[PDB]
């Protein structure tokens, strides 16, 4: 759950508690955790019993949060609640470097986001691709 | 049908309403369609009374909503907790006679409250891209 | 829509008070940067980028890696000059080398058991009769794996390695009995095979039923410990069932058609002489009946003591060829400080040790992001060109980082199981169960950290999260605003917009719609004073700075909010100290936590919780398995004394198992539990081999003692044959030294000691048990 800018106290008292109020009583719930950090982001991880069907359990979580998607702040709602059967460690960490220094780090991250991350995600068996580098963007540094 | 998997059937209903969640009025949509595998009768009816009359009914309902309903819902086996009592809230009983007397409309009072009582995004002092030469980063806070 | 800096800089902008139409470049430096500058990447000290690929739920690691490497090779062709692709962190190579090492040890087990059976029969034929049942039983196990929805992992493979020495038991029994009949009576292969069948058909079935029923309850255990038991259960049980089907169906045909007439070095007289000395020693033993039962009571006592006292673990750590290094700098730390810390750590292991590649991610870290958090995935050079081990390296990094750069850098090993935890060790969650508030929980937390600093079984039990930090809350004096005549909404706008970095809309940049972010320039949002230099329009027409209407105040508050099972909590990582198991640390943590303020609870999460379940259900798995074997035995031999005599041999196998574990210095992990049950089964096998024939000879009219000694002597050869077979088949597990060798060490040491015991201590005690239990009734 994203809620940009807002510090962790706001995500903790306005968002996480709401979702956690529905996470209970889910089928085969082994244990559940929720961490809100300073990036204006909360990760609520419901860990189910070992061997439980991850698909149907993911469905159960979707159903429970559906009952709490109308009370979250407007930004949270119109920013989406990405619910995914997740993992902890990275399988591998593909990267792009520039030994001749012909491209600054921003150009490498741009190229990686625009022409690599999509085609990496389009591989069978790749569940998530987290890009540690942001796409290019027209920045307007105003001067107050 | 009796004995049908309530989970997959709930999923089916979710799918069917997904095809009709884009035509409903805007309020309906941005108020959410809470789809839940439901029940008819209450298992039990927890309540809070005040025999010494030290707390009015509004205070009891407030305490019940703020410190009981959440922890009741956080019990395993509790599917829904319907609170027959509303949380406290700052009520502004306007007087349309005086509203007209000064020349204002309730829309105005609505705007005055929206402006004198705003949620100011926190921001972060020294967030990236940092100025070469910074060693401290304090998360700012506003209070409006 | 604008597409170039030129069009953006010339964006008109009406000037509020004067009238001049200014451009955007007058009030703002327009430039192309990145959407958000959250994370950075240091690959081998150089700035670069990266893309962490998280495996799909239940996908294949090796296949996914094959696909991603192929896609990288494909995309290499379209890389402008200057860009180079790299995989500076990859785990599936280790999956490929682990599964290959396990298949290699499986083949080594096959070869060694074939050599043992050849040495005990001396004809390729006689030894080929059983050695054809192992591959067929294994292939049937594979078909059942597929039909049940299983996979080929190191767990089921380890189950097959254990099974190699158990599959061929039945066939060894049949071939030994047929060989023996053709040696003593000289009968033709066909009718000799028929007589051997009419003799040991029920022994074979009994051994089978016992071995397949001892492995059933373990698969019923709950939790990951069960998901681990289920592999070994399915593998070994189906392997034993197919081994029995073959011993009853295929090996009789082989023994009937392709067994050549006995015509045909020193082993023969020495082995027989050995058998005779054993028989005389057995008679001397049976003499002192009560003393040997006293020695058995003593051994059971020692065994129970060891199984109750020896430290417990869950899974052995392994040198996966790489490790992680989490840098947690205090709050108020800037990305420059974390770059300094990471640069120090990167330069600390740059040319001194032998590592393959060290990649650091700035701004990202398991359990929290932020400028003051980095995670560096140093990948060890290799295993064949190594010097210091993963655990010997991490220790070096920890000690060479705790004293130089400010922070919390703690190099840590990869976990045991892939998606259980991020690091090796235990992970506890200190919960706030009585609404004590955050400050109380954090005080309890640092106290617990103070108590864990002087413990010997603890090393660094740090906090896996973000630390408290100073915030700058602004109080707005509304009365001063109304007196100055300034709208409040304008002050709110100015603050929020002055810090926010808001995003507006997109623009077409080289064919792709990229964002257009606006934000107060860097040098105007760094220190607090800059904020207090913002100005708003008053009532009298003159500007009023924010410093006159807002008052800052510095609070101390937690910057990350963690919740567990509903209640606020704090993730407390920890790794046990050298010479201390994970079980001891867990128990020690419980005591420490018991020494904490009231209302503060504690919960185990991940590996710790799974380990707790293992330890809390190891008694019922041994209580239920033993009872199942007893009941099956009583059903098979229609008595209550025979199954007691067969059960009385289990503590001897456990005895050796515990002895081996204590001597080697391993722990009471789940692999040892797997061997514990395997040795129960094999012990029962060695006992039945004697007890059945002794019962038959006693029913044939022979005296109890004479029947007992005759059956022991006649079945010494199959017992030793099968025993040495399984022991030499597991020797590859104990002696393995490559990569992923610690799992094999833990899984083989137990069964090795247990088999050595349940064969050297069985052929002498099972006759004693039989005679005693039958005389006492």
């Amino acid at each position: 759950a994203t809620y940009p800018g807002a510090t962790a106290k706001t995500i903790n008292d306005s968002v996480v508690t709401l979702i956690e109020r529905e996470l209970s009583g889910v089928k085969n719930l082994l244990y559940y955790s929720a961490t809100t950090d300073t990036s204006g982001t909360a990760e609520i991880t419901a860990t189910f019993k070992p061997g439980t069907d991850v698909e149907m359990a993911q469905v159960d979580v979707q159903n429970k949060i559906k009952a709490v998607e109308a009370r979250l702040p407007q930004v949270v709602r119109q920013q989406g609640l990405q619910v995914e059967a997740s993992s902890s460690g990275f399988l591998m960490l593909v990267g792009i470097n520039s030994p001749n220094n012909q491209y600054s780090e921003v150009d490498l991250s741009d190229y990686l986001v625009r022409n690599v991350v999509e085609e990496l995600k389009r591989v069978e068996g790749v569940g998530k691709v987290q890009s540690f580098g942001a796409e290019k963007a027209m920045r307007i540094w105003v001067d107050p | 049908k009796p004995g049908t998997d309530v989970e997959m059937a709930q999923v089916d209903v979710q799918n069917k309403i997904k095809a009709v969640e884009a035509r409903l009025p805007q309020v309906v949509r941005q108020q959410g369609l809470q789809v839940e595998a439901s029940s008819s009768g209450f298992l039990m009816l927890v309540g809070i009374n005040s025999p010494n009359n030290q707390y009015s009914e509004v205070d009891l309902s407030d305490y019940l909503v703020r410190n009981v309903v959440e922890e009741l819902k956080r019990v395993e086996g509790v599917g829904k907790v319907q609170s027959f009592g509303a949380e406290k809230a700052m009520r502004i009983w306007v007087d349309p006679n005086k509203l007209v007397s000064y020349g204002l409309s309730i829309s105005d009072v609505n705007n005055a409250i929206r402006e004198n009582n705003v949620e100011i995004a926190p921001g972060r002092l020294g967030d990236l891209p940092a100025e070469k030469g910074q060693l401290i980063t304090i998360p700012l806070s506003a209070q409006g | 829509q604008l597409s170039s800096l030129e069009q953006f800089k010339n964006i008109s902008l009406k000037s509020k008070t004067n009238g001049s139409v200014i451009k955007l470049s007058d009030v703002a430096n327009v430039e192309i940067g990145s959407q958000a500058y959250n994370f950075a990447i240091l690959e081998n000290g150089k700035p670069a980028t990266a893309a962490a690929i998280q495996l799909s739920p239940g996908a294949n690691a090796v296949k996914t890696a094959e696909g991603v490497r192929a896609k990288i090779e494909e995309l290499k062709l379209n890389l402008p000059e200057g860009m180079e692709f790299s995989i500076p962190y990859d785990t599936a190579p280790f999956v490929k080398i682990s599964i290959e090492k396990v298949i290699h040890t499986l083949l080594e087990a096959m070869v060694l058991v074939f050599i043992v059976m050849y040495l005990f029969l001396h004809n390729v034929r006689y030894t080929l009769i059983p050695a054809i049942v192992a591959p067929i039983a294994l292939l049937g196990t594979f078909t059942v794996m597929l039909l049940a929805g299983f996979s080929i992992n190191v767990l089921t493979m380890f189950g097959m390695v254990l099974a190699i020495g158990i599959i061929v038991d039945d066939a060894i029994v049949v071939v030994e009995n047929v060989e023996r009949i053709m040696a003593t009576e000289g009968l033709s292969p066909k009718d000799a095979t028929s007589k051997a069948m009419k003799e040991i058909t029920s022994p074979i079935i009994g051994i089978t039923l016992v071995l397949a029923a001892v492995f059933l309850p373990m698969a019923f255990a709950s939790g990951s410990v069960g998901v681990i038991y289920k592999q070994f259960t399915l593998t070994m049980s189906v392997s034993i069932l197919f081994s029995a089907l073959l011993a009853l169906i295929l090996t009789p045909a082989l023994c009937a058609t392709i067994l050549k007439p006995i015509d045909g070095a020193w082993f023969d007289r020495s082995f027989d002489k050995v058998t005779k000395k054993y028989e005389l020693m057995l008679l001397k033993i049976i003499k002192h009946t009560v003393p040997m039962m006293v020695i058995f009571l003593v051994i059971t006592g020692i065994t129970f003591a060891g199984m109750k006292y020896w430290p417990t673990a869950f899974m052995p750590e392994e040198d996966q060829g790489w490790f992680m290094t989490s840098f947690q700098l205090p709050s108020d730390a800037t990305a420059e400080r974390t770059r300094n810390v990471v640069n120090q750590f990167e330069n600390n292991l740059k040319d001194n040790p032998d590592v393959k590649s060290n990649t650091a991610i700035l701004g990202w870290g398991f359990s929290g992001a932020g400028q003051n958090v980095a995670v560096a995935f140093t990948t060890l050079k290799d295993f064949k060109e190594r010097t210091s081990s993963a655990s010997k390296m991490t220790s070096d990094v920890n000690s060479s980082m705790a004293n130089s750069t400010e922070g919390e850098t703690m190099a840590v090993l990869p976990p045991a199981i892939d998606e259980l935890g991020t690091f090796s060790g235990f992970s506890l969650r200190l919960q706030d169960r009585a609404n004590l508030g955050m400050p109380a929980l954090l005080a309890a937390q640092d106290e617990l950290m103070a108590m864990a600093a002087k413990n010997k079984k603890f090393y660094m039990v740090w906090n896996e999260g973000l630390p408290q930090g100073d915030n700058i809350s602004l109080k707005i004096d509304r009365e001063k605003l109304s007196a100055l005549g300034v709208k409040f909404s304008d002050v709110s706008d100015i603050i929020s917009t002055s810090m926010g970095s808001m995003y507006i809309n997109d623009f077409p940049n080289q064919g792709r719609m990229q964002q257009v972010i606006v934000q107060v320039e860097a040098k105007s949002r760094m220190q607090l004073k800059d904020i207090l230099n913002l100005k708003v329009m008053g009532s009298s027409g003159q500007l009023v700075s924010l410093s006159e209407v807002v008052t800052p105040q510095w609070n101390k508050a937690p910057q990350q909010y963690n919740r567990y099972n509903g209640r606020p909590s704090l993730s407390i990582a920890g790794i046990p100290n050298f010479d201390t198991s994970s079980g001891e640390a867990m128990r020690e943590m419980e005591q420490l936590i018991a020494k904490l303020p009231k209302g503060i609870g504690y919960e185990w999460t991940g590996i710790s919780l799974q380990e707790k379940q293992s330890e809390s259900q190891m008694a019922f798995l041994l209580g239920l398995s033993m009872l199942v074997v007893f009941l099956v035995l009583a059903a098979l031999y229609e008595s209550w004394a025979i199954p007691l005599s067969v059960m009385l041999v289990v503590p001897l196998g456990i005895f050796g198992a515990i002895i081996a574990i204590m001597s080697r210095g391993l722990m009471n992990d789940v692999f040892f539990k797997i061997g514990l049950i395997t040795i129960i089964g094999l012990s029962a096998k060695n006992a039945i081999l004697i007890v059945e024939f002794a019962k038959m000879l006693k029913e044939e009219g022979m005296s109890l003692i004479e029947a007992t000694v005759a059956a022991a002597k006649l079945r010494l050869r199959p017992i030793l044959m099968t025993s040495l077979a399984f022991t030499c088949g597991v020797i590859p597990l104990v002696i393995a030294t490559g990569a992923s060798s610690e799992t094999q060490h833990a899984l083989g040491t137990g069964v090795f000691g247990g088999m050595i015991s349940a064969t050297i201590l069985a052929i002498f005690f099972v006759p004693v048990f039989f005679i005693f239990i039958l005389g006492a009734v």
